[PDB]
């Protein structure tokens, strides 16, 4: 019910908040964000409420809260490659991940829940996905986030995936559960797999082609076998990478 | 799609003064903003992209400036070897646009053109057609005027004119202006001349062979 | 180093169709997007298509999009362009690009290849005739003499135009070509040099048109 897994953050409420101003603060922002009705919808979402009943209509008012106008062609999606697929983000400046939008920064690595009966916050423990139940809070938010941020995509999408991994493409993770099946292909043309260290030809790749065609999206594949000479021409494309993009 | 806008469409500069390109998009771009330079006949060569980001081996007087809408491009000390068209090219959306281009051609001192003629070969008489040549090389500027007369009568609408590009190290041009007989009727004259006249000469100089 | 090269291109009929080659090398031609560009006679350029590193993902412009497919074989590092249903506005040259960029997008290009002249017309082809145009014995200013050749009743371009297989570039002047009102082109090529040569040095002009496999050496004496 809610037991089995880590319970909410400590100063889990300040923590949203501060990291809501401090968001704010560093990026004059398509409409003016009063953090506080942020954190009043953020709470309205599973306070009160039984963790194992959440549902994704409990999470849309502050999904239209927290609505962000995002250049859809610059969306870089990503699956269990975390580290890569950020500092990517933090030389490519002009392309997004999740968690660089308000509300990915927002919940990044926390943990939250309440009771059925009472206003708290639970501190102790909350639900695990796979021993409790799916309909959790966290589980649910990050189900919910991710689905619209695919909605929003356009034009060509990047995904970043762990080719160290024996399963480069998993299809029950969110990225395949989720957002590979909720990007809209009137607005989508081409989704183009990174696949971090030839492994367009692994199975699950092929099998994210076949997937992704069926929604009449094209499919789109490279290998990168230097990540760190990768990231370096990224940086500066202006020394020695026209020729040195090959199979190390 | 986006529209980008160059002005001015040609733009004629002596060598050592300062170039500046204009190119204005139709909507924000805001730093996807490459450019181009296409000497004649040539590929084009990127000197900057992201609007100001030079390429790999472009020199240091190549600077690109602007965001959004209004960009520019600025050459600081001009070359002859600069004559070309220069394009920008947004990356912002699909699909990618050029703009129509800007030429830019460099100022000269004015120099008169050496004319030569060149009367028809015996090898095209045999085809019943004669055709003659009249040679105009090395002349700034490009206003020039070449008259044809046989007999010392003012031909018409048998000649078609070219010019080149002006040359990229003394920028020059050069002209050939070709006129194009019957070979029953080239034989019924004897005198064939072309008449010059350029900026550069003090009276129209007139080169002229007899046929035969 | 970077080399693309373009093949194939020439004459085609309205409605014909003709597919393009860029051979690609120095560079790693699986991971980069490439493009065609195309520039009509004295026009800008123009793009037409993009196409991914893998080949997967295509981009096309709203003129062409119903009758180019572009395409790439990244086993022989070639790039394709299939055009069908070509239309007399579709007379260009065609160039193959390189993505500078590191992923599929909108497009920088860093690399060209040469360019190959498509001609969509209803005419045929025709092989050029080449005549001497003979130094003079009576002006050649001071000691500067003018001699070249004509090369005559073509279709379609271009001509390729050299002069002692190549030895002789410098005074050399190959005019743009010009339609007569026969429809067919027509250019000469010129070269200046010193008058007193004219007894010991020998000029020919070597003139290649591809289309129609005409190869022609004319030696052009006094």
């Amino acid at each position: 019910q809610q037991w089995s897994g880590p319970g909410t953050t400590k100063r889990f409420p300040e923590t949203v908040l501060a990291r809501c101003v401090k968001y704010t603060e560093i990026h004059p922002e398509m409409r003016h964000v009063d953090c506080q009705s942020v954190w009043d919808a953020f709470k309205g979402a599973f306070i009160s409420k039984h963790p194992c009943d959440i549902t994704e209509e409990d999470y849309q008012p502050l999904m239209k809260l927290g609505t962000q106008t995002v250049p859809c062609n610059k969306i870089l999606l990503w699956s269990r490659i975390k580290d890569l697929a950020h500092q990517f983000t933090q030389v490519q400046r002009d392309m997004f991940t999740l968690e660089d939008t308000l509300l990915g920064y927002l919940a990044d690595d926390l943990t939250w829940c309440g009771e059925f009966a009472t206003s708290k916050i639970n501190y102790q423990s909350c639900p695990d996905w796979r021993k409790d139940c799916s309909n959790n809070p966290v589980s649910v938010f990050w189900k919910t986030v991710s689905r619209r941020f695919a909605e929003a995509a356009c034009d060509v999408v990047h995904v970043m995936l762990d080719g160290s991994r024996s399963k480069i493409f998993d299809k029950d993770s969110t990225f395949g559960s989720v957002e590979v099946h909720n990007l809209q292909p009137e607005k989508v043309q081409t989704l183009e797999a990174w696949v971090i260290h030839d492994l367009c030809q692994d199975p699950t790749i092929k099998e994210l082609e076949s997937i992704i065609s069926k929604r009449n999206i094209q499919f789109s594949c490279k290998n990168i076998y230097r990540p760190d000479k990768f990231l370096q021409c990224v940086k500066n494309p202006e020394d020695s990478s026209c020729t040195s993009e090959i199979g190390t | 799609e986006i529209v980008l806008t160059q002005s001015p469409a040609t733009l004629s500069l002596s060598p050592g003064e300062r170039a500046t390109l204009s190119c204005r998009a139709s909507q924000s771009v805001s730093s996807y903003l490459a450019w181009y330079q296409q000497k004649p006949g040539q590929a084009p060569r990127l000197l900057i992209y992201d609007a100001s980001n030079r390429a790999t081996g472009i020199p240091a007087r190549f600077s690109g400036s602007g965001s959004g809408t209004d960009f520019t491009l600025t050459i600081s000390s001009l070359e002859p070897e600069d004559f070309a068209v220069y394009y920008c090219q947004q990356r912002s959306n699909w699909p990618p646009t050029f703009g129509q281009g800007t030429k830019v051609e460099i100022k000269r001192t004015v120099a008169a053109p050496s004319v030569f003629i060149f009367p028809p070969s015996d090898e095209q008489l045999k085809s019943g057609t004669a055709s003659v040549v009249c040679l105009l090389n090395n002349f700034y500027p490009r206003e020039a005027k070449v008259q044809w007369k046989v007999d010392n009568a003012l031909q018409s609408g048998n000649s078609q004119e070219s010019v080149t590009e002006q040359d990229s190290k003394d920028s020059t041009y050069s002209l050939s202006s070709t006129l194009t007989l019957s070979k029953a009727d080239y034989e019924k004259h004897k005198v064939y001349a072309c008449e010059v006249t350029h900026q550069g000469l003090s009276s129209p100089v007139t080169k002229s062979f007899n046929r035969g | 180093e970077v080399q693309l090269l373009e093949s194939g291109g020439g004459l085609v009929q309205p409605g014909g169709s003709l597919r393009l080659s860029c051979a690609v090398s120095g560079f790693t031609f699986n991971s980069f997007a490439m493009s065609w560009v195309r520039q009509a006679p004295g026009k800008g350029l123009e793009w037409v298509s993009a196409i991914s590193g893998s080949g997967g993902g295509t981009y096309y412009a709203d003129s062409v999009k119903g009758r180019f497919t572009i395409s790439r074989d990244n086993s022989k590092n070639t790039l394709y362009l299939q055009m069908n249903s070509l239309r007399a506005e579709d007379t260009a040259v065609y160039f193959c690009a390189k993505d500078k960029i590191l992923w599929f997008g909108e497009p920088v290009f860093d690399y060209w290849g040469q360019g190959t002249l498509v001609t969509v017309s209803s005419a045929s082809t025709k092989g050029p005739s080449v005549f001497p145009l003979a130094p003079s014995s009576k002006s050649t200013s001071g000691g500067t003499a003018a001699l070249g050749c004509l090369v005559k009743d073509y279709f379609p371009e271009p001509v390729t135009v050299s002069w002692n297989s190549g030895a002789l570039t410098s005074g050399v002047h190959t005019f743009p070509a010009v339609l007569q009102s026969s429809g067919l082109y027509s250019l000469s090529s010129v070269v200046t040099v010193p008058s007193s040569s004219l007894g010991t040095q020998t000029y020919i002009c070597n003139v290649n048109h591809k289309p129609s496999n005409t190869k022609v050496d004319k030696k052009v004496e006094p």
